RNA sequence: GGGCUCAAACCACACACCGAAGCUGCGGGUGUCACGUAAGUGACGCGGUAGAGGAGCGUUCUGUAAGCCUGUGAAGGUGAGUUGAGAAGCUUGCUGGAGGUAUCAGAAGUGCGAAUGCUGACAUGAGUAACGACAAUGGGUGUGAAAAACACCCACGCCGAAAGACCAAGGGUUCCUGCGCAACGUUAAUCGACGCAGGGUUAGUCGGUUCCUAAGGCGAGGCUGAAAAGCGUAGUCGAUG
RNA sequence: ACCCACUCCCGUUGAAAAGGUAGGGGAUGACUUGUGGAUCGGAGUGAAAGGCUAAUCAAGCUCGGAGAUAGCUGGUUCUCC
RNA sequence: GGGGAGUGAAAUAGAACCUGAAACCGUAUGCGUACAAGCAGUGGGAGCCUACUUGUUAGGUGACUGCGUACCUUUUGUAUA
RNA sequence: GUCAAGUGAAGAAGCGCAUACGGUGGAUGCCUUGGCAGUCAGAGGCGAUGAAAGACGUGGUAGCCUGCGAAAAGCUUCGGG
């Protein structure tokens, strides 16, 4: 079976979060968890929570074993942006986009 | 840099307040115009 | 009275983009870029219906030249011989013989050689 | 100085072909079986067998 | 270039650098185990280890030399009453730099600095 | 261009061949004339801007229509197939969940890629520049999911005719306490001039009000002026005194 | 101090729609400054630069005449013959 | 913020909630792509992959190769730099 | 078997096209709470018996709108129900 966890509106850019997602794609969950625990990226703290929530769904709703699970699918989708104004030097107003993303991790034994 | 708005509520009242407008006929016209448009604030 | 253009405009734009399938970048995604590419591809396609007939004839003539020179004749001498002896086999069929039916092509070349002299 | 032409999505992603993150060097303690950075004190507080920070 | 040069700038003036490493060495002598950045810990060796070497010979002039370089009465007392006698037979290497992970706020490489005999 | 010299140069002659959307062949469409009171045959045509002429497609609404289709699935959306010379039409899978409209007429807010067009969304630059005085930090402890930034302690540094303490103006609850961190804070935040709730401002003497006037305002009558009004007397306001 | 603004450099998508650092001038006077008040659109005010009159000045701003006018520039949307 | 459970005719109707287009951004699969020069197509065309109809087939890709300097406007004339 | 010569797949950091599934966004369709224009009537004024327009209050519980006015989402009475 395949179980997923999703974090919607993760306050980080999809471009930034996809660097971490590319590291754990296709890995066994135990290895992916150790990679995320020692990564210097902010997306790894967020990604690790989604990954271990997917592992918990696989162990409660489906009754699996962490040692049998591997990261089958992980993708980051762009979420809602937040629009902000930053003043510039001569009365110029610049629009700031505060990006968010949707992080979906799917674990599977298969 | 000193800017154009140097607030003084006394000066503001004496130049743009309700009694300053009611004192003249063109001031009463402003209140008629702003009542006809429905302004929530009438004077300052 | 008031006519919205949304449904009709979407149908128009989708027909163009469907024709721009397989094109690179904006040429398959962006309407006002895809529109130019679909028109230009149409100009090319019209012009290349003419060019295809030229290209294939040049290919037949080159293969007939190669096949006839293997038989002791140049292309120009073989065509003149195929007119002296009234042979009306065209170059598309002649180029197919020179590749696939070499004994048949040799017989025709000998018939042209005899006609010349 | 600015682009005369918008950069294509292929060209944008080609520059990013060097952006992939590397993995750290991970080691396992033998006194505890715990994963830690190589040459670093473990998150529990062990380095080469002995406890050093003592929490 | 910096060919064969010693020392770390640490984005500080030399006055602030001198003041900070004297503060750090004093803190290390009081607590015997501190956490700081790995670059600061590696440059703290060259400041705090000559102070323990000096403290091995207890004299008025050595104690005054210690106070000029620490400006801390407690640090001077600890160096000559405890640390100078503790490391009498140790030929240098009174500090231990152990790498911990990274700081949460800025991902700065961290290190533990402990006195060798007991932290 | 490669290369070329009894030429792959030049002069003359000859016989071949290549070569266009020209001509011919084969199939199709269309225009105009003529014969046809017919289906159709015949001949000659059929590049085209400005521009003239002709013939149509499609969209919204009205009538036809209290009809017809439609929850056994409308409009819309998204694929596939198919038909026509074209605008386009038709059939169908999926999505959708309640409307649609044959035919022939009638009316138009009737067709968009351009107007440095208008509105919204989203790209590229680019994870780049920057993170706002170069007075400056170090450590320990706590709390906390998490601490470089919060609190405390020990040090260090900075201002000190201010970067300290006030009065006025201006602002208006920002003040204090409990809870809290989404957003706001150019990072994080447990912290905050941020969110929720509660609390907090006590006067005969401080400052107003009240009394008095300055400049100046308004100004009964009045004088002047097409009107609106202007000026001004008696007065009455007006502090910065 | 305060008022000013002569030089250089920086800054020029600035910390800043006119600043900063270092130097500079006046500093009991035709001085600087607070509060309140008067004068304004062919009008005011001007130790006079066409300066200033709310980041707007060889005639402010705002609304109206008003969809001024534009022999000029741009644009003008389905199909076929 | 999700994964189940449940409600509901329907939850990819879950409260930023009918439908849910495009730009734009991803993940998966197939083919192509690191000796190769340009409006990126078009004509020819190998191979590979998929599906049945099992090769005179459909779909996807497309090595290699001929030809080929966007569009609008304005102009005597525009790839026009 | 050795050597030589010839030939040569597969191995993609990334990228392209297609397809499938998503995301973002909020078009389209359908809908209406609201408008626009008429036709037929009514009324053509309100105000010192204080108007138009407001401020502040008024409720068990915070705010805002509506109503009302210290008799304050209201009091008396007459009808309808
Ligand atoms: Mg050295
Ligand atoms: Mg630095
Ligand atoms: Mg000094
Ligand atoms: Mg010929
Ligand atoms: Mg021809
Ligand atoms: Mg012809
Ligand atoms: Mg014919
Ligand atoms: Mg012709
Ligand atoms: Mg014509
Ligand atoms: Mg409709
Ligand atoms: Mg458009
Ligand atoms: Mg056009
Ligand atoms: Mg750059
Ligand atoms: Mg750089
Ligand atoms: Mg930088
Ligand atoms: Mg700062
Ligand atoms: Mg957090
Ligand atoms: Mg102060
Ligand atoms: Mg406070
Ligand atoms: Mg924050
Ligand atoms: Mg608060
Ligand atoms: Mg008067
Ligand atoms: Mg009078
Ligand atoms: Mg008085
Ligand atoms: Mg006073
Ligand atoms: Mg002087
Ligand atoms: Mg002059
Ligand atoms: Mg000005
Ligand atoms: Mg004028
Ligand atoms: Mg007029
Ligand atoms: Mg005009
Ligand atoms: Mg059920
Ligand atoms: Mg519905
Ligand atoms: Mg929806
Ligand atoms: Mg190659
Ligand atoms: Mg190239
Ligand atoms: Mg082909
Ligand atoms: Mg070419
Ligand atoms: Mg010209
Ligand atoms: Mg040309
Ligand atoms: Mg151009
Ligand atoms: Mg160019
Ligand atoms: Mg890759």
């Amino acid at each position: 079976m395949e179980v997923a966890a999703k974090l919607s509106g993760a306050r980080i850019s999809a471009q930034k979060a996809r660097l971490v997602a590319d590291q754990i794609r296709g890995k066994k969950v135990g290895e992916a968890l150790n990679l995320l625990a020692f990564s210097s990226k902010k997306a790894a703290e967020i990604m690790k929570k989604v990954l271990e929530s997917a592992v918990a769904n696989a162990e409660h709703n489906e009754g699996a074993d962490v040692d049998d699970l591997k990261v089958s699918t992980v993708f980051v989708n762009e979420g809602r942006s937040l629009k902000r104004i930053m003043p510039r030097a001569k009365g110029r107003a610049d629009r700031i986009v505060k990006r968010s993303c949707h992080i979906t991790v799917k674990v599977a034994d298969k | 840099m000193k800017r154009t708005f140097q607030p003084s509520t006394l000066k503001r009242a004496r130049v743009h307040g309700f009694r300053a407008r009611m004192a003249t006929k063109n001031g009463r016209q402003v209140l008629s115009r702003r009542r006809a448009k429905g302004r929530k604030r009438l004077t300052v | 009275a008031r006519v919205k253009r949304g449904v009709i405009a979407r149908r128009r734009h989708k027909k163009i983009l469907k024709l721009a399938k397989g094109y690179y970048g904006a040429r398959s995604r962006v309407f006002r870029v895809a529109k130019q590419a679909v028109i230009k591809a149409g100009q090319y396609a019209y012009r290349d219906r003419r060019q295809r007939k030229r290209q294939f004839r040049a290919l037949w003539i080159a293969r007939i030249n190669a096949g006839a020179r293997q038989n002791g004749l140049s292309y120009s001498r073989l065509i003149a011989g195929l007119k002296k002896a009234a042979i009306e086999i065209d170059r598309k069929v002649l180029a197919d013989l020179a590749v696939n039916e070499k004994a048949a092509f040799t017989a025709i070349v000998e018939k042209a050689k005899a006609s010349l002299a | 100085a600015v682009q005369q032409n918008k950069k294509s999505r292929s060209a944008r992603d080609m520059r990013r072909s060097h952006d992939a993150l590397e993995s750290n060097a991970l080691s396992v303690e033998k006194s505890t079986g715990e994963v830690h950075l190589r040459h670093h004190v473990s998150p529990d507080g062990f380095y080469r067998g002995r406890k050093v920070v003592d929490k | 270039m910096r060919h064969r040069k010693s020392g770390r700038h640490l984005s500080r003036t030399s006055a602030h650098r001198k003041a900070m490493f004297q503060n750090m060495a004093v803190s290390l002598f009081e607590h015997e185990l501190i956490k700081t950045t790995l670059p600061k810990a590696k440059e703290l060796r060259r400041v705090a280890e000559p102070l323990i070497t000096l403290a091995k010979e207890d004299s008025v002039a050595n104690r005054r030399l210690a106070f000029d370089r620490t400006r801390s009465k407690a640090a001077v007392g600890k160096l000559f009453n405890d640390l100078g006698k503790r490391y009498a037979n140790r030929p240098g290497g009174y500090l231990r730099i152990l790498k911990c992970g990274f700081r949460a706020g800025d991902n700065a490489p961290m290190a533990y600095v402990e006195l060798v005999d007991r932290p």
